[PDB]
């Protein structure tokens, strides 16, 4: 996250650490089984990490749950990125409290300018590298499609929606991937691409979640 | 500047694009570089040229 | 066109050579004023020779007319090359006759297994460039989606088929864009891209037709 604010401890309760031996990747408590994430973060060996701060330091909330399956969307493009989105499922059902908590998934899409928070432990810097260790939070509006296409001519798909700001300076980064993009409450976007970390006219990308609740809640109930 | 998978129309002059992703792929000879924000990123030039580069 | 055949002298009449100079991209006459060709085809100063065979001898058959207006397909994405058609206008209108005759667009889209008729002054060579004088004609059968996609992941979409053999040793090449597909007498394809010539399990990529026949009618209503 770049341009943002240091969250404070556990006021995401949804926001999870994707762990392979380091931090690669984030990703949305839906259930206590179930969290989603990009699809172009997957791998295997993944470990699930609920109520995370500071991602370096056991803080006494934390709750390292390994991955049973991971499920890409069947459609996930990687060559243009489309569809990205991925389902993981926990080995055991996570404790569920005030600090662990679950994130609706949308009954409607959002439209453009809803106020969203964009949070992940992803570089700090739009010119450098800096990775934090504390959970990092950005308030950004869902830009219009007319000017997500205008920033990426020819690479934004329906499944896709810009969020931030075209003047630059706040946006999300490297690590963020997977990450939740909160609106009113739920949870409409995934951390997916961009061109850089908060360029002009480069803001990020996100998966529209809105379109995927009827594969997400499917694919849960026969899992 | 490799490239290994290189897809150009059929014109005169052709009208080439590099599909390859790398977990870098933002090389200076690369004008449009789109990443995921992962660890690592993978990174894909959409830049369109008249020619293909060779193989990695 | 590789590993075809000389298709004769204005056998194929809806045939098109567009010139700026020189051959750079083929097109398929429509009607007496209007031809279809490939949106990446497009450049100004456009120049429509109708009843070619050998594009570099006059020969006493062909009707040179200068393209009166361009319009390419408004969700055209040089990108993806979705959506890879355009329309050309006569300067005037060309008079029809046994060498140069208008062809059909399609009622319905072809099936996989269609042998079509694909022809063109492109390169014949799939390791090498030796540009034929003469039109070349190729016999490609249409293949399925599924087998399309396998060959490029991640790049087929809705508004694409490919044609031709897995196997290579026959395909379209460059100078052939914009050229016809015709199967069973319809206008289904528009020589598009592919990744080199004639090559193992790459197969041309052409435009599906059949899927802007509102859009080519309504236009050239009003054009
Ligand atoms: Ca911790
Ligand atoms: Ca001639
Ligand atoms: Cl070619
Ligand atoms: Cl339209
Ligand atoms: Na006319």
């Amino acid at each position: 996250i770049v341009g943002g604010y240091t969250c404070g401890a556990n006021t995401v309760p949804y926001q999870v650490s994707l762990n392979s031996g380091y931090h690669f990747c984030g990703g949305s408590l839906i259930n206590s089984q179930w969290v989603v994430s990009a699809a172009h973060c997957y791998k295997s060996g993944i470990q699930v990490r609920l109520g995370e701060d500071n991602i370096n330091v056991v803080e006494g909330n934390e709750q390292f749950i390994s991955a049973s399956k991971s499920i890409v969307h069947p459609s996930y493009n990687s060559n243009t990125l489309n569809n990205d989105i991925m389902l993981i499922k926990l080995k055991s059902a996570a404790s569920l409290n005030s600090r662990v908590a679950s994130i609706s998934l949308p009954t409607s899409c959002a439209s453009a300018g809803t106020q969203c928070l964009i949070s992940g432990w992803g570089n700090t810097k739009s010119s450098g590298t800096s990775y934090p260790d504390v959970l990092k939070c950005l308030k950004a509006p869902i830009l219009s499609d007319s000017s997500c296409k205008s920033a990426y001519p020819g690479q934004i798909t329906s499944n896709m929606f810009c969020a931030g700001y075209l003047e630059g300076g706040k946006d999300s980064c490297q690590g963020d991937s997977g990450g939740p993009v909160v609106c009113s409450g739920k949870l409409q976007g995934i951390v997916s691409w961009g061109s850089g970390c908060a360029q002009k006219n480069k803001p990020g990308v996100y998966t529209k979640v809105c379109n995927y609740v009827s594969w997400i809640k499917q694919t849960i109930a026969s899992n | 500047p490799c490239c290994d998978h290189c897809s150009c129309t059929k014109s005169i002059p052709p009208q080439c694009r590099c599909t390859d992703l790398r977990l870098d792929s933002c090389h200076s000879a690369c004008k449009s570089c789109i990443c995921t924000l992962s660890i690592p990123a993978q990174c894909v030039c959409d830049d369109i040229d008249d020619f293909c580069y060779e193989p990695c």
